């Protein structure tokens, strides 16, 4: 599909407020990818907008 | 056992440690070898916060486990 979903393995908790919160076991719709640094990206959940590290996750194959 | 840190980019940080070190010990590791300050370091394993007054064994990690951190470009 156009957008990628990944599922995230390593789940982090509530470090800011301009941080989107995420708990393992759930998805997250890519809004826009990062600049060059490969450690960050930007997702909605709970209806909140956010950074986060996208290396606590891994890029699921299918 | 060893341990693995992450960064940014995904480093690998291999270092030596003992099952009685504490977590604060294990920071001080990593700031001798990457500079970063103790206080701008979050350690999570197992999907849950590491907290200090806890021990290795307490959050089931085994030999050759790997943990993960952030940088610190915006808030780490």
């Amino acid at each position: 599909k156009s957008k990628d979903y990944c599922k995230v393995i390593f789940p982090y908790e509530a470090q800011n407020d301009d941080e989107l919160t995420i708990k393992e076991g759930d998805i997250v719709t890519l809004i826009n990818k990062d600049c060059i640094d490969v450690g960050w990206w930007e997702g909605e959940l709970n209806g909140r907008r956010g950074v986060f590290p996208d290396n606590f996750v891994k890029l699921l194959p299918p | 056992m060893q341990i693995f840190v992450k960064t940014l980019t995904g480093k690998t940080i291999t270092l030596e440690v003992e099952p009685s070190d504490t977590i604060e010990n294990v920071k001080a590791k990593i700031q001798d070898k990457e500079g970063i300050p103790p206080d701008q370091q979050r350690l999570i394993f197992a999907g849950k916060q590491l907290e200090d007054g806890r021990t290795l064994s307490d959050y089931n990690i085994q030999k050759e486990s790997t943990l993960h951190l952030v940088l610190r470009l915006r808030g780490c």
